């Protein structure tokens, strides 16, 4: 229907719209993570700064998928952004575990999104996921994996000194 | 939990 | 309950949480406005750039209310961000009319938010709305008022030349 | 429409 | 036969030679487009400058395919560059429509060229099309799509003021 | 028109 | 017929169109020369660079004749660009001999093109050939004459060392 | 087993370990090549410098595969680095022929390594080979192909002047 | 046999070849040490950076012995580089203990290598070991001695905080 | 060869 | 020769 | 262990 639409399936178009909500949802969880560590009874400044950067990164991932849908001739369909599943995080380690479990879920959705472009014989869409999303989802999971293993080696979350020093040396 | 609800949604709910 | 909580009512705390959703909802509408003008059949670059800036401005208004809730000892409660009420905008003039009608609704919510702080005898909360929200909501409505009146003077939305020239000289 | 639904919500739905 | 030839099919070699003529033909059409708008009875300088840049861009796309054939051990076979199908373009809008219809045809030839490398199990050739040709063919079609839709909104080709202002603000 | 003539040419006409 | 046409014969107009094909054909032969020396079994980088520059020089000679036809009120007529007569060059010396024989043929066509402007009493067209084409065609033939005589003095094409050293010291 | 492991097969993990030995073995052969030309009875400084750079390049290719195994959750398994198959190289041309035959063997191992990631449906691993290994293995083979053909044109290895001049002009 | 060979024994020549394998083996162990601390379940960045530098230092020690063999008229003989004896290191302290035990073994081999040059009356070879190898092997053992004693004072390897802080302040 | 074919073409084949 | 020995090794010899 | 095997090797195994 679009004048610039060529080799673009409806299933690929609908799968991009679903991914846009998944990145918008992810930035909402990172927004709720950042301002939990800004609380007076938590008071971890570099933990709040770290999750604030993650919030603005998932927003640009949703904006790049919104931009890709326009070049391919697709039409963006927007839905509700659901609230985060947890309104309280136990500690800094528990937040890094819920962020590692979140990135692995985002990476899983991209793998089947890449598996749908291949089935549809859409080579431009396959290269867009590999260049902008597949490579950065492995560094993100690896980096969060390092952060979690460095936290429970110091004795977190039982050791409040462990969270404070990780917040200073690693995150700062 | 909320992540799998969006992920399992059929593609017909994401087309205009 | 919070160690830093002083002269902070539950009603003022709950009204801030409602306002946070209202700014988060507003940035979602501006996000859907920006990428409508990025469409190939619309193709108004400076209209898309203008509403993209409005999207990142309502996000910082929601982040500043999230930060204010932490200093006063309140606890942030997050809800669903509802999808925009319109998935298609008739034209550039119709979008400026739906953005003017949106800002006037945001300004109305701040007026009763200021009317609740006064009733609660919360002078710090009253000054926070006047300094950061009341002053900028009048310039926003005035600026959108200028944009709408300059559009239907040229003959928009009937004149496609009117939208193109406003997009170049005014928005660019 | 969606703006007035959030605005008219009672304050009890916005407290933790 | 070549000392550097490895995992390079004759069908992939012959398909590259066909693509070289297709880019050389495309630059010939853009050359005939540029100097049509240089005519005294047309006199659109930035339309001529825009299609002159497109002419030298399709030449570098043909030169990069000529260079890729040498690294893979293939031998370049050259044929006649056919004359453009139209010696007169109705207007600026009609030229952007014949250039949009041209890029979509070039993009189609790359898709089956990518479909032949995949069948041949040539992963280096697949990555060469995705990196240098598939990504730039979607921006080209999207950009020409914007240009066409901004022309018939102003009232082109009936409005001679529409072509003149688009030539100044957009193309200049 | 001239674009499809080149495109539909068999691969045997493009080998040396 | 053109509003800017004055003292411009149809025979002079048609002779310019023929010359445009002759420069476009010449750049096609230089394009096939450059990428022959890029081959792995030839591997003469500065020979390929030398003929690549000659390819982009005959293109600007065809573009300047296309521009001259518009100022004089003539209309450009484009034909097929024929493929080069040779798909394999014996060596570097054989290519310089086929390029010397090509420039002398281009120079011959300009001499009768200058002989037609004089017969037509077209003094502006006569000065355009003398300033931009006649002077540069004698330096081109002289330079290729030097290159050929310096190649068969070293012992080329029998001596592969002769081609390699000429490619380094002279062409590099 | 690893916390960051997702969509990573044991066969892909074991194939990376095999490739690490293949790059470590390749740098060992280039190390034995470089110091052969440093010998007093050979004395080709830029041949030694050229193969010394190749030695440190195959080491970084093995280090990048060692780094990729950690991000994907795999565990590095190290084996013996076998000694080079030749302890004496006949000449400079014979070394470029044994290095061309080596790169073509390394490129073959990457092609089936790319054929295993595709079968395993590992799109991140496929893009890692195409971006960092497939593209650079074709330039390496092409460059060594040029070097070999420029050596036996001068008369190498019979001509000792041929090796000396290639060592100066080309490699220096 | 070599034209530049003077006062160079076969026993000294063979002892240099053995030392080259010992430095090449040492860099292989440091390579396996560096990428153990890059693992997600270890995640000590400055431990990995420290052993990566040690890997490239033992490679230059093997390259300097390869260069010394050529100046003295000897011929390099290369053998297998054996795999490291340990594929898993218990902790950061256990790696510094296995690196201290490695350097002391390398230093022992240089002492008898210096004892063989003296017996052979080779004063140039004696000065080459003293200037480039004997002095740097004592600083290396002293530095690793400091690192080990500072690790088990903090409570390593039982204290995971001890490894993390040493990795930050000392190694970083 | 191909150069003289274009050169010997009559002027009527080069006018629009 | 030594290159094909490593290349033909089964994948079981490259797992920990 | 592997370090002493190389170190104890006779000098005849290190000459060409
Ligand atoms: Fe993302
Ligand atoms: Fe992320
Ligand atoms: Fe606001
Ligand atoms: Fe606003
Ligand atoms: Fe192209
Ligand atoms: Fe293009
Ligand atoms: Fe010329
Ligand atoms: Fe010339
Ligand atoms: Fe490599
Ligand atoms: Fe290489
Ligand atoms: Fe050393
Ligand atoms: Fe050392």
């Amino acid at each position: 229907t679009s004048q610039v639409r060529q080799n673009y399936h409806q299933d690929s178009e609908a799968a991009i719209n679903r991914q846009i909500n998944l990145e918008l949802y992810a930035s909402y969880v990172y927004l709720s993570m950042s301002y939990y560590f800004d609380r007076d009874d938590v008071a971890l400044k570099n933990f709040a700064k770290y999750f604030l950067h993650q919030s603005h990164e998932e927003r640009e991932h949703a904006e790049k998928l919104m931009k890709l849908q326009n070049q391919r001739g697709g039409r963006i369909f927007l839905q509700d952004i659901k609230k985060p599943d947890c309104d309280d995080w136990e500690s800094g380690l528990n937040a890094m575990e819920c962020a590692l479990h979140l990135e692995k879920n985002v990476n899983q959705s991209l793998l089947e999104l890449h598996k749908l472009a291949t089935d549809k014989n859409d080579p431009h869409l396959c290269d867009f996921i590999e260049t902008h999303y597949l490579n950065e989802q492995v560094k993100a999971i690896k980096e969060l994996g390092d952060h979690v293993t460095n936290l429970r080696k110091m004795g977190a979350p039982e050791s409040g000194l462990a969270e404070y020093l990780f917040d200073k040396h690693t995150l700062g | 939990d909320s992540f799998q609800v969006i992920k399992n949604s059929p593609l017909s709910e994401w087309l205009i």
